[PDB]
């Protein structure tokens, strides 16, 4: 009834799974991560990254697959009440995308920061590329694509269109593949050293920029519970 | 570590590394090791790496698992960047103090300004102990002494956390009444402004008045302690003092320079011509880091990392001794594994087939020349 | 559906924590990206805490984020936190690296990369947008002082390292000791900063009216 | 993403017999090169690169066309 | 009766001139051409650029002049059976400038493209630009604004106000005189060379996407034919 | 400098690392012939099926 | 070297002497490959006549 703890998931699920990650770097990092040319990258770290890639096309197929068909075909009559609890899991997906993000966007690649700092890099596939392009990134932007369809098929008020501000948060992620890889790659003509104050950095910038319409989806996720029947009781109660 | 994956020419044609030592192998946590050596920036320097007019001299290791003391090109000490010159030969020395247990691989390099870091041979170092024991001392000009290591950590934390408090105590105040869908729906229909009011801007202006009054007293309290104070120190040195080497007696010309396809060897084909009066034999060919030495007449001692060094990897068509006056043209051949575990092999890949090394001569009573030879070299596949 | 107004009183609640965790993350998350993107590390370290560079390129090119969320949060909702949220976004996100990675990680001394200090620049142009509430007041006055008390905000944290040595003959401040040891791979500029962020504050308050945009497609 | 990563592969059997290596006058050189040094005038990251810029270019000029396909009069 | 091989001039027309062109130079490319300081020059060559230029003002004022004054006055009513005979010609007026363009900015520049790369100009004035430029140019200008004219003056729905997209296709061709004209302009403080990448090329490269507004040009052509009351016999038979 | 003769006559002759021995005045010339060909016919074939 | 320390309208005054580039130039100053040599005065107090 409500809102679960089926959010401690969401929370407890990217932390458990990236806590992981940062111990099996953590030991792997020096151990088979500084030279790339030994064989032990080729298992350690290069099977990592062919395991993800098709983990992340297989459950981003499943994920939107499922919920593009379990699509509520009669939206049309259904309770506010559910109207409510329906608007709450909505944002607990809110919450496990702003999460990924955090992952992907504040902690990997300032890690990567860290790392390009400490070793001359043998590789657009260090460590930390692995970690932060290659599984990082696919995730929260599966995991906006997810938060996206679950409103457009769930909640009315967002299956009416397509929401701008919605599309440009799950989009500007997916985007910043090459933005967020031209980095390595603008910088190498001028100037190969990777300066983050560089114009091959800036295509990031801007798609990093694109997460401050969390601002527009916001508003638009609290009109679509003011419409469902809700801000009335309290609200005029004040 | 990091050498390898660039561009094999640029590593052939930038930077010569020779003379190298390493004061020791195995290090107890706050020793020192010392690494000296001699550079050779090559004439013929690639168009794609800015002359080294802004270069530094670093040192390739995984972090701070060493901290560099000291570093010196020809005598000076060289904290900044340091103008280097073309065509010049330098004589460097650095000097590390141990940090962090562990097995290090230690490479001295060139920071070469627009594009590249310069990475010279590494050798495996091994620091024991315990970073707790680590201490990093500083005397100023001000009397105090100091620990690098912890020096201004705990003021750095304050100021950081109270700074932070003061903007959650800022969001706090504003939280504990309700956030979002009331507040949103009030500016919606009819006006806002009933949401802040007096008992808010008060707090405003005194967030906004006690901020400006603690960050300047705070100022002028800093100033209080340390009123001795520098900016930070720099710009790049220029006037290195280079080399004064003495004019080569041996000469060289490298007619045609092949390597085979997947293979592991370079074929060059010299005439070698000895002026100068004492009977000369070639010792060893120089050219990326590897080399490549003739063990019927030079052997390493100063413990070169085993996997650059190739005891009898050159070999000479004939490696008599070449008699004063005399000259002859002979075919050379430096093979090792190393041609390709460091890639050389890769200058395939390279929109520059030309190489560069350093070939070392050696006289009777085994004093020596360095000629440098740089040419195109050419693949053979059939 | 809502049953009594005292439950949608407990509704409403338990949606601003959880909306403030996403604005908050999603914050955290975007405005690191784009001061990672748009800098040669002056963050990263200490001997980068210069006079010109760091002190006129840092509160312009960090004016943004806060310029555009506050173009939202206070017009919305009438919440006037627009600013220091996105700082202490920043602040969390660089400290957690700074300190789990830049020091856990790889082992630089936190006394080296430690992050510079933004705040009270952001109380500033929180507190002069809520008083006067009037936008382009906050652009002159409010950028401008974010810009200026930037460097007197940080120099409590920064002066200890600025004390003067003769090492190996030279003389170097205990900054330039610390990036010289631990190996990696004047207020006319605070002035030129705070009219510089006059026109971000600005250009970014519209960038703002846009990321609040509402509409639907097809 | 596509227009960008196929285009070098497109070329390359046209190309491809241009880069066979020849020992021009002791020098290494592809025909290719031996071809613009006779006839006088006067490395895959660069397709993925290529391709994600392609994206942003598709994009900006979806939009210039927007206007070039625009049906108004004037006065 | 309906739509004639007055078409066939227009495509013979430019082909056989501009054939003739092709043959002239053909022969005095080299032969006079090469050496812009011969006398065999100030004849061959730049007596050819003073002819055209007279002769492109002239031809230009007594076309355009001509097709002004024959505007058709008592447009307000005249038959949908000759709005399709009209509708028709200024379709064979659209494909002479198309035609037109086709051999001032794909042949003609293209070819001085060559040229460049084979000799070292002697002036701003060689034989390609004589061509390119000064013959090549004001001729599918011309062509493109007798077109733009034919559609105002002849049929209604352009006689009602300025087409956008038309005025944009005949005046970018026009606007590519100092444009294409600072290629060589441009290209001498920083690098004299004649480098097509450099910004001083930028404005040809601008001119030349105004042909692209033949899309919308086309799509109010095709509008003109629907409200001409074509468009609903077969359309609807289909 | 005066040149006499045939441009039918010119040879551009090469021999590669590889074995075999070119002229380059017409080298690779049918292969860059068919390739564009083969392709454009393609673009023609896909416009042509709609057309 | 300074030829007058006081002079009347239309009178010369003629300043001499040497000058070293320092060999430790400056980064932060473009090598002198087109400089000028200049007067230091408020304005045309002088005119330059020559300059050597």
């Amino acid at each position: 009834l409500l809102d679960k703890k089926w959010l401690t998931f969401a929370l407890a699920i990217y932390t458990v799974f990236y806590l992981w990650v940062r111990w099996y770097e953590g030991v792997y990092g020096w151990s088979a991560g500084l030279d790339s040319f030994a064989p032990e990258f080729e298992t350690y770290w290069m099977n990592f990254l062919y395991t993800e890639i098709v983990l992340e096309i297989v459950t981003a197929s499943i994920l939107w697959g499922y919920l593009w068909k379990t699509r509520d075909r009669n939206l049309a009559a259904l309770t506010p009440r559910e109207e409510l609890r329906r608007n709450f899991t909505h944002l607990v997906w809110l919450v496990a995308y702003a999460w990924a993000i955090y992952w992907g966007a504040s902690y990997f690649t300032e890690q990567d920061g860290t790392w390009h700092q400490t070793i001359v890099r043998d590789t657009d596939f260090t460590p930390s590329h692995i970690i932060e392009f290659y599984l990082s990134y696919p995730i929260y932007i599966i995991t906006g694509f997810a938060a996206f369809i679950y409103a457009k098929t769930r909640l009315p008020f967002f299956a009416k269109g397509i929401s701008l501000p919605y599309l440009v948060l799950v989009v500007g992620p997916f985007m910043i593949l090459p933005n967020v890889g031209l980095n390595e790659w603008g910088h190498t003509f001028w100037f190969m050293e990777e300066l983050f104050v560089a114009p091959l950095h800036y295509g990031f910038v801007i798609f990093g920029w694109l997460a401050l319409a969390v601002m527009g989806t916001l508003t638009q996720t609290f009109y679509s519970f003011a419409q469902g029947g809700l801000g009335q009781s309290l609200c005029e109660a004040v | 570590h990091g050498e390898k994956s660039q561009a094999a020419f640029m590593r052939m044609r930038t930077i010569h590394w020779y003379d190298l030592s390493w004061s020791k192998e195995k290090v107890k946590i706050n020793e020192t090791v010392e690494i000296k050596g001699k550079f050779h920036v090559f004439e013929g320097w690639p168009e794609t790496v800015d002359e080294p007019d802004v270069a530094f001299l670093n040192v390739g290791m995984p972090g701070p698992v060493f901290i560099r003391k000291e570093s010196y090109i020809g005598g000076q000490l060289v904290p900044r960047s340091v103008r280097l010159e073309i065509g010049k030969t330098y004589d460097f020395r650095v000097v590390l103090k141990a940090r962090r247990p562990g097995d290090w691989h230690v490479h001295t390099m060139m920071n070469v300004q627009g594009g590249g870091p310069i990475i010279g041979p590494g050798k495996w170092i091994t620091v024991e102990g315990s970073m707790s024991e680590f201490r990093n001392p500083v005397t100023t000009l001000t009397g105090q002494t100091v620990d690098l290591e912890n020096y201004n950590e705990g003021n750095t934390y304050f100021w950081h956390a109270f700074w932070f408090a003061i903007g959650v105590a800022w969001i706090g105040y504003w939280s504990r009444r309700p956030i979002f869908i009331p507040r949103l729906l009030m500016v919606d229909a009819g006006r806002a402004d009933e949401l802040v009011s007096a008992t808010d801007r008060k707090v405003a202006m005194g967030f906004l008045a006690a901020t400006i009054l603690i960050v300047v007293m705070a100022m002028s309290s800093a100033n209080s302690k340390y009123p001795i104070t520098i900016p930070l120190q720099a710009g790049t040195m220029r006037g290195m003092k280079p080399l004064e080497l003495p004019a080569p007696t041996v000469s060289v010309k490298v007619e045609d320079a092949t390597y085979r396809v997947p293979g592991r060897a370079m074929r060059m084909k010299l005439t070698i011509t000895n002026h100068g009066n004492s009977p000369i034999r070639l010792g060893e060919f120089y050219t990326a880091s590897v080399r490549f030495l003739d063990s019927d007449v030079y052997k390493d001692t100063t413990g070169y990392p085993e996997d650059l060094l190739a005891e009898d990897g050159l070999s000479v068509s004939d490696n008599s001794p070449l008699a004063p006056g005399e000259t002859r043209t002979v075919d050379v051949t430096a093979s090792d594994a190393a041609w390709e575990v460091y890639r050389l092999s890769d200058i395939i890949y390279d929109p520059d087939s030309r190489f560069a090394g350093l070939l070392f001569f050696f006289d009777a009573t085994g004093n020596r020349q360095v000629v440098q030879i740089d040419a195109p070299l050419i693949p053979s596949f059939m | 559906a809502v049953r009594s107004h005292a439950e949608a009183v407990q509704v409403s609640r338990t949606i601003d924590w959880m909306a403030l965790f996403v604005v908050f993350f999603v914050i955290v998350g975007s405005y690191h990206i784009h001061a990672m993107l748009t800098m040669g590390d002056w963050d990263f370290w200490s001997d980068w805490k210069d006079r010109r560079l760091w002190v006129t390129v840092t509160p312009i090119v960090l004016v943004t984020f806060p310029a555009a969320v506050q173009s939202y949060l206070w017009e919305r909702y009438r919440l006037p936190w627009g600013a220091t949220v996105c700082v202490l976004g920043l602040l969390l996100g660089e400290w957690i690296n700074r300190y789990f990675n830049f020091w856990g990680w790889t082992y630089f001394p936190i006394n080296f990369v430690f992050p510079a200090s933004l705040v009270p620049g952001a109380i500033i142009l929180d507190t002069v947008l809520m008083l006067s509430g009037s936008y382009l007041f906050t652009a002159i006055v409010g950028a401008m002082g974010w810009g200026l008390i930037f460097y007197p905000g940080n120099w409590p944290i920064i002066a200890p390292l600025h004390v003067p040595v003769e090492y190996n003959g030279m003389l170097m401040s205990i900054a330039d000791i610390q990036g010289y040891n631990y190996v990696r791979t004047a207020p006319v500029s605070a002035f030129f900063s705070a009219f510089m962020s006059i026109l971000i504050y600005f250009m970014w308050h519209f960038i703002g009216r846009w990321f609040s945009n509402e509409r639907f497609l097809q």
